[PDB]
């Protein structure tokens, strides 16, 4: 006998239910990936056999968001098309694993100061039976995890 | 000249002044103006963007006998940004109408009543008073008429320059310019003292170490002194309340700026559902701002966990009654950095 | 503290106080440098410190790169000087532009003398644009602007 | 132009057209001094700004009756409505004098148009607006209609027949310029002389070339009105702006989202600058305020109705129930003349339950599962008795739970 | 505070709250000189430190009966309990004098 | 109960129905891909730990169109065979997602100043059961998305 409140406390969480906030607005997305943190390693060796290893500089964060094409919606392309020379509005991004009904947050990934670097349009294939999907690639500064 | 008829070059020989303007968001002052001034009569307030705009609206040559004219010149020559002119009798009515005003500057007027009403916790306002116009009493009772308000500061003495007459420049006008310059250069968390006063401004009376020793505790007065090599500097950064909190102007003004910036950051959450998903969105907005402030050096601590903390949630910051009433309660705690004030040299052979 | 990119710039040439509107596009402009020449002096008993004595100031040269195009006033001045005619001075204003085409930084050069013109090689195996290389020598340099 | 040859024609003008939006849950009706291009009192559907200019004469001068003239803000209020995200709308022009016969017919005329959901009176005159508001009977408002009203005072709330179905906003908004119309586009009627009948003069242009004496009489009043409106500034009632904001909010976020914290567009300034203490007094009394914030601009800062109770305090809660009972009523209209038996009641329960489940999926209702969000009840001994069924009655009980907005956010700062 | 206008309010204070934990196999009851905010002897469930301060008066001075006063460590001990990972708990305040009637009723309560 | 008008407003669009306009002429195609926008990233690090990131220059757009081989039709090969030395006719290209009957446009991708760079001929395989397909590759300047 296992009670539903026990599952919410002890069982792991699946990936398919999440909500994404871009800036101060929430947009439904189909796939989000790339939230990784990497460091370099600095090494030092000497003549008597010592060997030191330390963390180095943290690398930059890259994120890809995948979304379907809806009538009258070009928000993601309008963001990447606003780049003038080196100026663009940077937005904070939060991805949260959510309750099955969307009324409770389980865990949040916070991404700070993201701006778009690439935008992929759907491929028009006359023999396909899929939905037009656009993809946007972003570069950020930092990633943090906050447990609800 | 001003009448353009033919294409080509026009020659005129004028003598109008020309200055430069800065841009600081944490220092938007409002200047108390006497009601008898013709320019301010019949209007609630006037916004002045620079010396060029003020001269155009005045439609008169620079008059050194006008207290408003010299105060604006001293303020703008020190790097101040755009300001607001409000009559002294209308301060308690027009200041709440203005949303971006952060400093309440007494440009030679008496704003004791307005400060006691406007400068309160949560209002995000700081006041700049004027020190006594006479010599300083050595008994330590030259500051008895000031209220112990942690949202105000007093500066002494009044200033004079080359372009001066029987009237002397009020110190608050020049100090407000220093506030704009320091904030845009080194941040609002840095003390607005130990900085030169631009222009040819000089203090009217000399203040020594013995004189200042009396007025550096309790209801302290901030002094404008001249030193042998560094020229004229602002010497003092204490507010009117002597407490472990709000003793220093930087700490009080940093919290005022942080409260305003945070309030603008999470203002999107008003008229949203009062549920947990909204609370998480607000927490992300506050945490993102506080980390940015810590990165700039505005908070004390080697790591962000030592510099700030944010709490929001059910049975942590609010109860069932608060939620049913539409209230959402957040707790923010941040540590400010306090400057070094006394330097002691120990000599031995 | 936000730095400025180095791929948006403009240069203007004034001939007898008349700017040339057709000579503002260049593929590359070399950096401008000033150096204060010094000689090291050594005292008699001073064997641990160094003394440097100032001298005249040396200005660098101006190098420009541009593709082969229609004849412009800048070309005619360069041809006249290199044909053996009387030398003529020109004034050059180099400007670094921001996203609104506002010069954040600008350097002005007084009395610039055309001294060299070279062209790229005619290569039958290449895929490239024929590029002219010009060099000028000026008397003085001076920078104006809010950034530098 | 009139095209004769095939090819491309070139025209220079200044006519302005706006993008047309669409919606179903927010279709307002405007009652005011409009000037239709056709003589033939009846509600007219307008799909966009271009359609309005094709069917009505835009301008700030009401039709002239012979002389007297009137100043109207209806045309510019409609321009603000379309600039803020307004969709198709209905227009009810009031012609000649305001008779009691017109006022009594207003609820019936609106009901005849089956798509109306909002009622707006875009007129600057306070007395005219009060007469229109009083003409909306409680039967009309309780039938699923919502009234957006312009409060004329900062201290006293408006009084209407149904409080929970009304929202008031303050203050009015200024604009840069009014819409000016040529003489041919100003309707003129009532002129008559010995050689001409009353129907031979239709606009100001015809009046000018037939009798310059009365033409100078009319232009003096027009110039006098134009001077007066310029002195006080081009003030426009704010209810027309709010109608567009309702349409934009419903299409984007949904009916269950409060129509507040939205930035106004197309306006120049507000008629009065408000403080927080003043807004505190209005909000308790039920008057929503248009505020100015430096970092935002001009925004709507209220979501209350005129009724202050735990049920219908907020606009989104009231409007959501109006939308739900309207959509449910549409679903039950396919069952009106069905036999009154148990298989008919089962089909009714399925139709309502299917609709309510879809509402809960989008987030309109509160709860972690459908059983916490709604319920449907119908039966022979649960909701109706044997006498009701013998009389042809069918009774079904529906309950829903809504989500209230967050109105106050409190920050607690600590030194350590 | 009492909110009147919609928007954001700013308060300066020093009130401290702690993270709330949960559990089932360890729920303690505290018997001591507590000061409930309500007159109405009965065991009261407290979910967190915020709930405790909302239902009880925190302090080191027991309620005064008219005069005599008493020193109580109950409030500080509870703060230590929550700071060390405690979850919801029950509080049994003892009021006035320590009568034998109260002592006999403790196991039943 | 979902009405067709609701689907046209709220549902995502499939990829298999589209119309391609090359220049001022419309040509039926089988596959269109490559409409991607890319930017470089410019970074700057300092000694006190700052880290700045900005968008860089936009890269060029490459597009590939696929089409079957029809009798008497060599329009695509004629376009690439008209290159003289570095001169070629540049054409604008628009790809629109269309209504199921072809009488209404839903979304348009506009491609400006495209010229052919490569042409792939069908491969003649005697054991295959396919249709001869030609492919053309184009290089362009700009891509924009317009929502109908």
């Amino acid at each position: 006998a296992i009670t539903p409140e026990q599952i919410a406390v002890e069982y792991p969480i699946p990936t398919y239910r999440f909500v994404v906030s871009v800036g101060d607005e929430q947009i439904p997305f189909n796939n989000v990936s790339g939230l990784d943190v990497h460091y370099d390693v600095i090494e030092y060796k000497d003549g008597i056999g010592n060997y030191y290893k330390m963390p180095g500089q943290r690398q930059s964060i890259n994120i890809t968001l995948r979304k379907g094409v809806f009538p009258g919606d070009t928000k993601l392309f309008d963001w990447i098309n606003s780049i003038q020379l080196n100026q663009v509005e940077k937005k904070d991004i939060a991805i949260s694993l959510t309750n099955e009904a969307g009324t409770e947050i389980l865990m949040t990934w916070n991404v700070a100061n993201a701006f778009p670097t690439s935008f992929t349009s759907p491929s028009f294939d006359a023999t396909s039976n899929e939905i037009a999907v656009q993809e946007i690639a972003l570069t950020a500064d930092r990633v943090t995890i906050q447990a609800a | 000249t001003t009448i353009t008829t033919y294409p080509g070059v026009y020659i005129e020989e004028d003598a109008s002044l020309s200055l430069s303007v800065s841009s600081s968001a944490t220092a938007v002052p409002v200047f108390a103006v006497a009601g008898d001034n013709p320019l301010i009569s019949g209007k609630p307030y006037i916004r002045i963007s620079n010396w060029l705009e003020y001269l155009t609206l005045k439609n008169e040559q620079f008059d050194p006998a006008n207290t408003l004219d010299i105060s604006l010149r001293a303020y703008f020559i020190n790097g101040g940004g755009y300001c607001y002119l409000v009559q002294t009798t209308d301060l308690e009515k027009q200041v709440p109408k203005l949303d971006d005003v952060t400093l309440l500057v007494a440009a030679g007027e008496n704003i004791t009543t307005a400060v006691s009403t406007l400068c309160k916790p949560g209002k995000g306002l700081f006041a700049i008073f004027d020190g006594p116009t006479t010599e300083l009493k050595s008994d330590g009772t030259s500051n008895s008429d000031y209220d112990p308000n942690p949202f105000a500061a007093v500066y002494y003495p009044w200033l004079t320059a080359d372009w001066t007459t029987t009237i002397d420049i009020p110190p608050s006008a020049a100090i407000a310019g220093v506030y704009c310059s320091v904030d845009s250069t080194r941040g609002v968390w840095k003390a607005p003292a130990n900085v030169p006063i631009q222009g040819g401004l000089q203090p009217k009376y000399p203040v020594t170490d013995d004189l200042q020793a009396q007025y550096n505790q309790g209801k302290a007065l901030n002094m404008i002194r001249t030193f042998p090599k560094s020229g004229t500097l602002v010497w003092g950064a204490r507010t009117l309340e002597d407490n472990d909190n709000w003793r220093y102007i930087p700490v009080r003004r940093l919290f005022n700026s942080a409260e305003r910036d945070i309030k603008n950051a999470m203002s999107f959450a008003v008229f949203e559902p009062n549920s947990q998903p909204t609370w998480e969105r607000v927490r992300s907005a506050v945490n993102n701002y506080l980390y940015s402030l810590w990165q700039q050096g505005g908070l004390a601590g080697n790591k962000p966990d030592d510099a700030y903390f944010v709490q929001i949630g059910k049975d942590i910051t609010m109860t069932d009654d608060d939620i049913k009433q539409g209230k959402m309660i957040i707790k923010i705690g941040m540590a400010a950095v306090r400057p070094a004030e006394f330097i002691i040299l120990q000599f031995t052979q | 503290y936000t730095p400025s990119v180095s791929h948006r710039f403009i240069a203007s040439f004034l001939f007898n106080n008349i700017p040339s509107p057709l000579d503002i596009a260049f593929q590359r402009i070399s950096g401008l440098s000033r150096e204060l020449q010094t000689t090291q002096y050594s005292q008699g008993g001073e064997n641990a410190r160094n003394v440097w004595l100032a001298e005249k100031i040396q200005h660098g040269s101006l190098h420009l790169e541009r593709g082969v195009m229609t004849v412009t006033p800048l070309t005619l001045m360069f041809d006249r000087v290199l044909r053996g005619e009387k030398a003529v001075y020109a004034d050059v204003v180099i400007m670094l532009l921001n996203e609104n085409s506002v010069p954040v930084a600008s350097w002005t050069l007084s009395n610039a003398l055309p001294v060299r013109w070279s062209t790229g090689d005619f290569d039958a195996n290449s895929n490239a644009v024929l590029v002219n290389s010009l060099e000028l020598r000026y008397q003085d340099m001076r920078w104006l602007g809010v950034k530098v | 132009t009139i095209p004769t040859y095939p090819g491309v024609y070139i025209e220079e003008d200044a006519s302005l057209n706006l993008s047309v939006n669409q919606g179903n849950t927010a279709i307002p009706v405007f009652i005011g001094l409009f000037s239709p291009k056709n003589t033939n009192s009846q509600v007219t559907r307008v799909n966009s700004w271009l359609d309005f200019t094709n069917l009505f004469n835009a301008g700030c001068i009401a039709p002239i009756t012979i002389v007297i003239v009137n100043y109207t803000t209806s045309s510019d209020a409609l321009k603000l409505y379309f600039q803020n995200g307004g969709g198709p709308c209905y227009i009810l022009p009031q012609l000649d004098r305001l008779t009691q016969g017109f006022l009594d017919s207003i609820p019936e005329l609106i009901k005849q148009a089956l798509e109306i959901t909002l009622i707006v009176c875009p007129e600057w005159d306070s007395g005219y607006q009060s007469k229109i508001y009083n003409s909306l009977t409680s039967s009309l408002l309780n039938a699923g209609y919502f009234l957006i009203a312009d409060n004329q005072d900062k201290n006293t709330a408006l009084i209407t027949e149904v409080a929970s179905q009304t929202a008031t906003y303050y203050p009015a908004v200024k604009v840069s310029q009014l819409i000016q119309a040529e003489d041919s586009q100003i309707a003129v009627s009532g002129y008559e002389d010995a050689k001409t009948k009353s129907d031979e003069v239709k606009n100001l242009a015809q009046l000018k070339e037939k009798n310059p004496t009365v033409y100078q009489q009319a232009v003096q009043k027009i110039q006098a009105i134009q001077d007066e409106i310029a002195a006080n500034g081009n003030i426009i009632p704010v209810s027309a702006v709010m109608a567009g904001i309702y349409c934009a909010t419903d299409a984007s976020r949904g009916v269950w989202k409060a129509p507040a914290n939205i930035v106004l567009s197309g306006i120049s300034d507000v008629a009065e600058r408000l403080t927080d203490d003043e807004q505190g007094e209005m909000n308790s009394k039920g008057i929503n305020a248009i505020r100015y914030f430096s970092h935002k601009g001009f925004v709507v800062w209220g979501a209350r109705t005129l009724q202050n109770d735990d049920n219908w305090r907020y606009i989104p809660v009231r409007r959501l129930f109006n939308a739900a009972e309207r959509d449910i009523k549409q679903a039950m209209q396919s069952v009106v003349f069905e036999p009154n038996s148990q298989p008919t009641w089962e089909r009714v329960k399925s139709a309502i339950d299917n609709y309510l489940y879809s509402l809960w999926q989008q987030g309109a209702l509160a709860g972690n599962k459908p059983q916490e969000a709604y319920f449907v009840q119908i039966g022979k001994d649960v909701t109706m008795s044997d006498d009701d069924i013998k009389q042809g009655k069918m009774i079904v009980k529906v309950g829903m739970a809504a989500v209230r907005p967050a109105e106050f956010i409190i920050l607690q700062f600590s030194q350590q």
